[PDB]
């Protein structure tokens, strides 16, 4: 369990994926040419997780950049850290998926998928001991949704003993494309069956944090991705720096996933700021710990107080008292006892990393498996029902090879998932 | 990049030459096909080549085909003012007509001519770099309009799969009514064409007769009077496809925007201003008039239904701010009920080319005009009228023996009515 | 002559269909006085005014229009880009050869075609040289247009 293979699909996948590399490359002390120009020994300790060592002492990301739209190829390559990526690892079509899931999962996507698998096989070969896979994509579009979930299924039949982890960004009417609930319902059906750990990044919550908390009147995707990049930086901290707590993908999955299907995590970050917001008043351990479960700091549009936490992983970053952290994590559980499942002893795990993120003296990242995530799936189900009830625009999908049963199967699975969440929220130790 | 127009039977053929008269006038084309520097429209960029091929001479020829099982109606095209415009192979005629019998136009007599027609379309399709599809004109009530159109629609689906087929249908009226059995022919064509058409624009002969009497003051309107009006509305619908405009450019943009459920593809078109040449209307006035049942192509009450789509196509002296202001009042002031799952969005198109009227026609030249396309549940009222008339005669099996004796099975009547029942239920259920 | 002054002041007018009708008129008549006002209408707020000013500038032919039309191949509107490309083809100035070659890699089919047609209408020696280089070091549609031009020209 050493190397992680990263795959980024579609518009959303490549944009949020690129910001992740720009962020962790700075954290690991890598410039856009792949040369290490840092100071800490800790920076290169677990560098082999996300990078390959080539040339002299040059580091290359173990990243595969996919899209059916070739436009994305130039966007990322001409970008800030576009020169670190392997040129043979860009797999781009000339076609496009026109926001149709069936186009990415059956027609246009199924043609390019084997050329992608050729590249995944290439990177899996120069892997001493592969941990697993990490996919960044959007569930609202066509490529990231359809092709991305085809990739997930195709990888899982070839590499089943490897962990499949995803960063799935949820579509929202606030942000965006009428058949987004179809693309999101059809992808959630694949994720419930083919991933081990999924981070539910909701565009509704992303907009709301910018709008309500950050006071950004009409935010761009650059403002939303500023929350996504900082979240991804914190949730992958455990894997990137030397430690004991959730050191690898499987160890994290073992602690966070009590039930096969209940593997969708409500991500969170503290403190929250706007891009280039001239920093003022550094946070303390109690202020960090309080912003923990604070609904206003969640990246998924759910209230934690509307459900119970099955399991929790908390990551504190910077120079701070371990006794302060341990004291504040115990109070947050005793002063919120009812919101933590009684039948799962020691469900909250804490980790402290001495390395803080870029621009922040101290930060705190939170990964929660709360039964309250059913609120997100209910919202997609309602949006889906209204359209599928009348069988509206169904022919755009069914025309591209798909069957109506596939819509009924995805709807059944997503309704079942919500009922499962509720069954454990209502479950007592007695 | 290209569209083929098929004109079937008396109604379709007669409407076709009224359409083509207006298209020529709109794009600055003479009845011989010549487009000289004095008569050329002027303002560069022209996309009329979707409907007119260009000969080596500089002659613009309609990408049109005219079919009738009797020669009478097409003979008038061949001797008319536009005798020069169309090529002889485009105009196809039989000897014996379908005698207002669907089974003659679909089976017996229709089967004789179907193959030639297809090769004549093939001659046109072979002159297209990227054929988008077909525009089919026909009546519901004539044996050829009903029977041959459904037979051709069936064959075009096999011979041209991924090609759009948009219809312009002559819905019957008791006023201009040459047959008792028109309800039978109407239900039969709609049943067999439903799975083959992508979109269908009905023209209710009763509505145009009512519009001519009310708006144009014609005492007893003739086919000449109705047709000049039909072609005005039709031109406004097809303008998107012939001009360098942003809304409903190709046949796919038309389907995508207007039809969300496949079976429910009958948009109701309205048109304002319809003035007699005997006083200037603003953008607010003409937009408002689109939401008035009096100005509709088909008789129905939109206040009793739900919308799935709503497009406003303006032409002439129409300013962007005025259109936005007019739309804004219609959103806040009117009781326009849309279905839940679809957004309350009015797709707007503006072409600044002045309206072109028929010289010697009953219509006055206006500064601005508007053609609204609404996909409403209210169009089930048009189906209900027809279905009831059908049921009255069918229960006693009247006139049915004429159909069964012309290569048809009586069960096709029951099968047809069953499809109409389902179509009526679909409009009802979709509008909850 | 007496009416040319009128439409030049209608090109300035508040009303967008009036501005459109002024640009249609000045292309239909085509006077050297209308060059600079139609050059200003290439930067109009409305696409229907910009595209018809571009068509007018190509018909009239005046060399002063070559520069604003080169910038018009980069217009956000697909119809404006196609009309500007075709106008440059009508004028036939060799300064347009390279911007028209860059338009061969446009997202719109009509624009790509209009750029190909324009290049063929100019057909000097600099066009030929650029076609020779593009036929060997070129890709897809842009390569087909170089290869088709050199085969239509023995
Ligand atoms: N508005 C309009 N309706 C017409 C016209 N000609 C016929 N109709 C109507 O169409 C129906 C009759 O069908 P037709 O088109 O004449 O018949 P056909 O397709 O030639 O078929 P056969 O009569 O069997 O040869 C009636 O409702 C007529 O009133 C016309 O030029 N315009
Ligand atoms: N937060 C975020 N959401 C995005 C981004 N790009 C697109 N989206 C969302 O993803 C959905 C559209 O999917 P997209 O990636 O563009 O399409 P694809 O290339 O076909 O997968 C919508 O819900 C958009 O709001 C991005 O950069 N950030
Ligand atoms: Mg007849």
């Amino acid at each position: 369990m050493r190397e992680i293979v990263h795959i980024q699909a579609g518009q959303c996948g490549n944009q949020i994926g690129a910001k992740f590399w720009e962020v962790i490359s700075d954290e690991h002390g890598i410039d856009p040419t792949g040369s290490y120009h840092g100071d800490s020994d800790l920076q290169l300790e677990r560098i082999n997780v996300y990078y390959n060592e080539a040339t002299g002492n040059k580091y290359v990301p173990r990243a595969i950049l996919v899209d059916l739209e070739p436009g994305t190829m130039d966007s990322v390559r001409s970008g800030p850290f576009g020169q670190i990526f392997r040129p043979d690892n860009f797999v781009f079509g000339q076609s496009g998926a026109g926001n149709n899931w069936a186009k990415g999962h059956y027609t246009e996507g199924a043609e390019l998928v084997d050329s992608v698998l050729d590249v995944v096989r290439k990177e899996s070969e120069s892997c001493d001991c592969l941990q697993g896979f990490q996919l960044t994509h959007s569930l609202g579009g066509g490529t990231g949704s359809g092709m991305g979930t085809l990739l997930i299924s195709k990888i899982r039949e070839e590499y089943p003993d490897r962990i499949m982890n995803t960063f799935s960004v949820m579509p929202s009417p606030k942000v965006s494309t009428v058949v987004e609930p179809y693309n999101a319902t059809l992808s959630v059906h694949q994720l419930v069956e083919n991933t081990d750990e999924t981070y539910c990044i909701d565009n509704e919550a992303l907009y709301d944090i910018c709008f309500r908390t950050l006071k950004l009147t009409t935010p761009t995707y650059g403002d939303l991705n500023h929350l996504v990049s900082a979240t991804m930086s914190g949730v992958t901290t455990c894997l990137r720096f030397p430690g004991q707590l959730n050191a690898d993908l499987r160890k994290l999955a073992v602690n966070m996933v009590p039930f096969p299907r209940l593997h969708f995590f409500m991500p969170g970050f503290a403190p929250l700021t706007s891009r280039g917001s001239q920093q003022y008043r550094a946070l303390t351990v109690p202020e960090l710990t309080q912003q923990m479960f604070d609904s206003k700091n969640m990246m998924a549009a759910c209230d934690p107080r509307h459900g119970r936490y099955l399991t929790v992983a908390a990551i504190f970053r910077g120079r701070m008292s371990m006794k302060e952290v341990d004291e504040q994590m115990l109070n947050v559980q005793n002063k919120n006892s009812s919101y933590f499942v009684e039948w799962i002893p020691n469900n909250v795990k804490t980790a402290v990393c001495d390395i803080p993120p870029r621009g922040l003296k101290m930060s705190a990242t939170f990964i929660g498996n709360s039964t309250a995530i059913q609120e997100l799936f209910k919202r997609i189900s309602e949006q889906f029902t209204a359209m599928f009830r009348r069988k509206a625009f169904l022919h755009w999908y069914t025309g591209e090879g798909m069957d109506e049963m596939e819509f009924t199967e995805a709807e059944s699975n997503m309704n079942d998932l919500v009922s499962e969440y509720q069954q454990y929220q209502d479950a007592t130790a007695d | 990049r290209e569209c083929i127009s098929i004109h079937v039977g008396q109604a379709g053929v007669q409407i076709g030459n009224a359409c083509w008269e207006l298209y020529c006038l709109e794009h600055g084309i003479q009845p011989d096909g010549q487009m000289p520097s004095d008569k050329t429209i002027g303002g560069g960029d022209d996309s009329f080549n979707t409907f007119f091929s260009e000969t080596g001479a500089g002659k613009h020829v309609p990408r049109a085909v005219f079919v009738d099982l009797e020669p009478t109606v097409i003979d008038e095209v061949r001797t008319g003012t536009y005798r020069q415009l169309f090529h002889p192979e485009q105009l196809i005629t039989g000897k014996e007509d379908a005698a207002n019998n669907y089974a003659r136009g679909h089976y017996t007599i229709g089967k004789e001519i179907i193959d030639l027609v297809l090769d004549r379309i093939r001659k046109l399709a072979d002159q297209c770099t990227g054929l988008q599809g077909f525009l089919v004109f026909h009546s519901f009530g004539g044996g050829t309009g009903s029977g041959f159109t459904s037979l051709l629609m069936e064959r075009l689906s096999v011979d041209y799969g991924k090609k759009s087929k948009l219809e312009f249908s002559i819905y019957p009226a008791p006023q201009v009514s040459t047959a008792v059995v028109e309800p039978y022919n109407s239900i039969l064509t709609t049943h067999t064409t439903l799975e083959h058409s992508d979109c269908a624009f009905m023209v209710d002969n009763e509505a145009i007769y009512d519009i001519c009497r009310r708006n144009l003051d014609i005492e007893r309107p003739t086919y000449t009077n109705l047709n000049r009006l039909i072609s005005q509305i039709v031109s406004s619908i097809t303008a998107s496809l012939r001009f360098d405009g942003a809304l409903n450019v190709d046949l796919t943009e038309f389907q995508t925007n207007l039809v969300p459920y496949p079976r429910i593809h009958f948009p109701l078109a309205t048109y304002a201003p319809v003035i007699s040449a005997e006083e200037q209307l603003s953008v607010a006035e003409i937009t408002n008039a689109c939401f008035e049942p009096a100005n509709q192509m088909v008789k129905c009450d939109p206040r009793h239904g739900k919308y799935m789509a709503c497009c406003l196509l303006y032409r002439g002296d129409v300013v962007p701010k005025d259109v936005n202001a007019a739309i804004a009042t219609i959103k806040t002031k009117r009781s326009i009920q849309f279905v839940d799952w679809c957004p309350t969005g009015f797709k707007v198109g503006i072409n600044y080319q002045p309206p072109t009227v028929v010289p010697g026609g009953d219509l006055a030249k206006v500064q601005r005009a508007v053609c609204m396309l609404s996909n409403t549940t209210a169009i089930a009222e048009a189906w209900a009228r027809l279905d009831h008339k059908f049921d009255l005669m069918y229960a006693k099996r009247a006139f049915v023996h004429w159909y069964v004796g012309e290569g048809m099975e009586e069960g096709e009547f029951s099968e047809a009515r069953e499809d109409m029942a389902a179509l009526e239920k679909d409009y009802e259920e979709v509008g909850v | 002559p007496e009416k040319v002054e009128m439409y030049i002041k209608n090109l300035q007018d508040d009303s967008p269909p009036v501005r459109f009708n002024a640009a249609v008129a000045l292309g239909k008549i085509g006077d050297e006085r209308a060059v600079e006002p139609l050059i200003k209408a290439l930067k109009d707020e409305d696409w229907q005014v910009r595209k018809t000013a571009a068509y007018a500038l190509g018909k009239i032919g005046d060399e002063r229009a070559v520069e604003p039309l080169i910038k018009a191949l980069k217009d956000e509107d697909r119809y404006v880009r196609s009309r500007a490309a075709l106008a440059l083809g009508k004028i036939g100035d060799e300064r347009a050869v390279e911007p028209l070659i860059k338009a061969l890699k446009d997202e719109d089919e009509y624009v790509r075609l209009s750029a190909a047609s324009a290049l063929g209408k100019i057909g000097g020696e600099r066009v030929r040289a650029a076609m020779e280089k593009l036929a060997e070091t070129g890709t897809g549609f842009a390569r087909k247009v170089a290869v088709n031009y050199l085969e239509t020209h023995k």
